[PDB]
């Protein structure tokens, strides 16, 4: 559930 | 694409050590996804709101200079993160 720039972790 | 050759100062060489990354050049996207991997290792993100970062009281807070931010702040992310690497003469 953790977005980041170009990026997901769940 | 962000190919940049960098070199992490101990600091940022610090926290990617956190998510098993032990070499001392990377590229520029390599060390943005390893950052990524520490925030949500270390679960510092809001469960409830998750682009908010609270890293007061985590190593990461001392990288950025403020208790908290928004991963929508992407101008700050990349001011913070460069400044905390030298980017190597030699690219490619």
């Amino acid at each position: 559930p953790f977005e980041w720039l170009d990026w997901e972790f769940x | 694409e962000q190919e940049t050759l960098v070199r992490p100062k101990p600091l940022l060489l610090k926290l990617l050590k956190s998510v098993g990354a032990q070499k001392d050049t990377y590229t520029m996207k390599e060390v943005l996804f390893y950052l990524g991997q520490y925030i949500m290792t270390k679960r510092l993100y809001d469960e409830k709101q998750q682009h908010i970062v609270y890293c007061s009281n985590d190593l990461l807070g001392d990288l950025f200079g403020v208790p908290s931010f928004s991963v929508k702040e992407h101008r700050k992310i990349y001011t913070m993160i460069y400044r905390n690497l030298v980017v190597v003469n030699q690219q490619e």
